[PDB]
């Protein structure tokens, strides 16, 4: 129990700081071709376009 | 055409304020959320405390 | 703030099972490894029959 209670000390602020550095639009994913999920901001339109 | 093309460029700055303020608004849903999700585990180990 | 007070609360909770077991398995321990506390026996296996 005081193996287990270390590794969930502090798992809120641990997340939290890991969720801060992602880049949301690279979790958005497309189907071109019905079978293959791409990130969007792989898709050729928005390297090009998206700010 | 000179103060043309310099107040389009003011225009093509403001949208990208735009997206920031609701990037913010996505990551500040998603921790609500995330703290409700974490409010009920909390919950579940209070029950076992007090077993 | 509201994720770090219940980071706050899940932690606090953590360390009340944490002392609550530990104080669970005090009853537990048999009487010649403790100190000279007056451990009158709980069980029936703790007595010298």
């Amino acid at each position: 129990i005081i193996q287990e209670s270390q590794r969930l000390q502090d798992s809120i602020q641990k997340e939290v700081k890991h969720f801060s550095a992602i880049c949301l639009p690279a979790l958005l994913k497309v189907s071109t071709d019905g079978f293959n999920l791409l990130p969007s901001r792989e898709l050729s339109i928005n390297r090009m376009s998206n700010t | 055409q000179e103060q043309i093309q310099t107040a389009e460029r003011e225009i093509v700055g403001q949208d990208l304020n735009c997206e920031r303020a609701q990037d913010l608004c996505r990551r500040s849903l998603l921790l609500r959320a995330f703290n409700k999700k974490r409010e009920e585990e909390c919950e579940a180990l209070c029950q076992s405390n007090k077993k | 703030h509201l994720l770090r007070v219940t980071n706050k609360k899940l932690n606090h909770e953590l360390q009340s099972i944490v002392n609550g077991v530990q104080t669970l398995m005090s009853f537990f321990s048999t009487p010649e490894t403790a100190c000279e506390l007056s451990s009158q026996p709980i069980f029936l296996s703790q007595l010298l029959l």
